[PDB]
């Protein structure tokens, strides 16, 4: 199919310039029947466009914006690059790489391109903050029929932090909770998992933390309490 | 350049047809092509509509979008609601000097059943109580409507105090979750016997309480 | 005198299911455009990599006319990088397609009072298709984990099921007859052309 999956610092302390990289599988961003486009989403707020490029460098620009944005094919490593420079808060926003519909001509020869979105990406946060990224210290939630353990993610700076379980081995009945933001301006979320009594003695319990903004990778046992 | 104005709310019950208006305020609607993106909560979006009434693959047969040139709108036509429908619905049209995304349609399902929340309460965890910060974690789920409001309360007396509550959000199932977490320094999670969380939806209160070991 | 075979290919008598897609090579031969330009009996008409208009006066090394049968919705995935059922499993276009894609209705034509069933198409398939890909197999799908044996059974399906045409049907489910012409860019002498 076609895969897109961002790459962004997580982090662009202000009036400084923002990069973020596009990769792509399955399918040539060489392809000039395509366009490639950045959407953002403030957070909250509705969705607006930024640019979009195809490999010939033929470009679109959002006019508001147009001044700060730049944009290029990595054609080599088949991903593409959005450049925002002298950033404020107001470019806090989930930046979502995309693909257009193709490139065409009609029978009477009006050309047709760049006119709306195929195919999106996940999604990349960016948060601009006069500040750097902080690893969040990690915590079990030990449990006390039914039964509901968990992990704690604690003071993380910024979004996100990604959870998964026994490796994403365990998906089911594994809920994710989103994230508070505190008084200091950090990040704490919660995670848990409901599974039967009968597996506690037994069935070991990883969650799996992931901040990438921090290089942050932590595993921990969550295991139960005693007397 | 122009607007695309979208209703911000719409409301109907399952297995009814809704139509989400899209109404241009400059030049005639049937000179670009629309396109409608569906966002569930927290997600990415994905393409249901594009080119006024075609889909992309996967798309139900019940999504359509057409083209009133009267009202100057296009409509986005969902006929046999689902549970799993309610989501922000953008509609975005073009010129070759800007794309235009509408404000965001909001849409709720109506006749979901009502839900008394999952509330679970967990002390702070051996390894968090050294290196000094003792957070209670409640974690509120499987409640609709999306309304609560958390109390706390030390020994059997108001906390006002440390509280910091995530507004609630919509789950997969279309229930809402929140979480509201309790940081004490560890002199007052020892000097209390008990501390009990107080989650009010819809004037009900379940109780959960926890004490140290 | 050599007209490329045009009315072979889009007037023609019989088309073919689109699992079987059709395919017609035309070398040293001069081509008509213009009779495809001014028919109006087109409900798509897309064209990815070049100008109809410009089809006129450039010079091709060959050009290929692929051709087959789906359904009025299906047509949307004859066009680069769609994903879907017929563009999956059936007949994909590469994303980097030079070439132009043509089809219309055929109801008057192909679709029989009590059902034509006879344009089918691959409801199932382990890989998806590389681009130009034939896929003619009846090998049993297997769907789930309980093996096929040859046999249309447990989680085992006949990977081909019919269009059933019948000419009371909407305006997605009607039969539509579509003829894709691709044009390579070899760097290799110029056979077909047009001024
Ligand atoms: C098919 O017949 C019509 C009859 O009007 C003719 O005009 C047309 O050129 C023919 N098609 C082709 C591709 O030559």
């Amino acid at each position: 199919q076609l895969q897109l999956q961002e790459s962004g610092p997580g982090l662009v302390k202000p009036s400084e310039t923002l990069s973020l990289t596009c990769t792509v599988s399955g399918g040539s961003i060489s392809s000039s029947n395509f366009y490639w486009g950045w959407i953002r989403q403030p957070p909250g707020k509705g969705l607006e466009w930024i640019a979009s490029i195809t490999y010939s460098g033929r470009t679109f620009y959002n006019p508001s914006l147009k001044s700060r944005v730049a944009i290029s094919v990595d054609t080599s490593k088949n991903q593409f690059s959005l450049k925002l420079s002298s950033v404020t808060a107001a470019d806090t926003a989930v930046y979502y790489c995309a693909r257009t519909f193709p490139s065409y001509y009609d029978r009477s020869g009006y050309h047709y391109l760049n006119y709306g979105m195929d195919v999106w990406g996940q999604g990349t946060t960016v948060t601009v903050s006069s500040a750097s990224t902080k690893g969040p210290s990690v915590f079990p939630l030990a449990p006390s029929g039914t039964a509901a353990l968990g992990c704690l993610v604690k003071d993380y700076f910024p979004e996100p932090v990604t959870v998964s379980w026994n490796s994403g081995a365990l998906t089911s009945g594994v809920h994710t909770f989103p994230a508070v933001l505190q008084s200091s301006g950090l990040y704490s979320l919660s995670s848990v998992v409901t599974v039967p009594s009968s597996s506690l003695g037994t069935q070991t319990y990883i969650c799996n933390v992931n901040h990438k903004p921090s290089n942050t990778k932590v595993d921990k046992k969550v295991e139960p309490k005693s007397c | 350049n122009f607007m695309l104005t979208q209703p911000h709310s719409m409301s109907e019950s399952p297995g009814k047809t809704v139509t989400i208006s899209c109404t241009r305020s400059s030049g005639s609607i049937a000179s670009n092509y629309v396109q409608w993106y569906q966002q569930r909560p927290g997600s990415s979006p994905t393409t249901v509509i594009y080119e006024d009434n075609q889909r992309p693959s996967g798309v139900p047969d019940r999504f359509s979008g057409s083209i009133d040139s009267s009202s100057n709108s296009a409509s986005l036509t969902i006929s046999g609601l689902k549970t799993e429908d309610e989501a922000d619905y953008y509609c975005q049209s073009y010129d070759s000097s800007s794309w235009v995304f509408g404000g965001g349609t909001k849409l709720t399902v109506l006749g979901q059943p009502k839900a008394n929340p999952t509330v679970t309460l967990f002390p702070p965890s051996s390894e968090e109580l050294q290196a000094n910060k003792a957070t209670l974690v409640c974690l509120i789920s499987d409640f609709y409507p999306g309304a609560v409001t958390v109390a706390w309360k030390a020994d059997g007396s108001p906390v006002k105090a440390g509280v910091e509550t995530t507004k609630p959000s919509k789950q997969s199932n279309n229930k809402y979750a929140a979480s509201s977490y309790l940081s004490l320094t560890p002199e007052q999670w020892k000097s209390h016997r008990s501390y009990s969380c107080q989650v009010t939806h819809e004037g009900s209160t379940v109780e959960k309480t926890v004490a140290p070991t | 005198t050599n007209l490329c075979p045009f009315g072979e290919v889009f007037n023609a008598t019989t088309f073919a299911s689109v699992y079987a897609w059709n395919r017609k090579r035309i070398s040293n031969c001069v081509a008509d455009y213009s009779v495809l330009y001014n028919s109006t009996s087109f409900s798509t008409f897309k064209c990815y990599g070049v100008s109809p208009t410009k089809l006129n006066d450039l010079c091709f090394t060959n050009v290929y006319a692929d051709s087959f049968v789906i359904t009025g919705d299906e047509v949307r995935q004859i066009a680069p990088g769609q994903t879907g059922k017929i563009a999956d499993y059936n007949y994909k276009l590469p994303d980097d397609f030079t070439g132009c894609v043509i089809a219309w209705n055929s109801k008057h034509i192909d679709a029989k009072e009590g059902g034509n069933f006879n344009y089918l198409y691959r409801l199932f398939r382990k890989a998806n298709l590389k681009p130009f890909e034939r896929d003619i197999s009846t090998e049993i799908y297997q769907a789930g984990s309980k093996p096929c044996n040859g046999q249309t059974g447990l989680n085992c399906y006949y990977p081909l099921y019919r269009y059933g045409f019948y000419p009371t049907d909407g305006v997605g489910h009607q039969p539509y007859r579509v003829v894709v012409l691709s044009f390579e860019l070899l760097n290799a002498p110029a056979t077909v052309c047009g001024p």
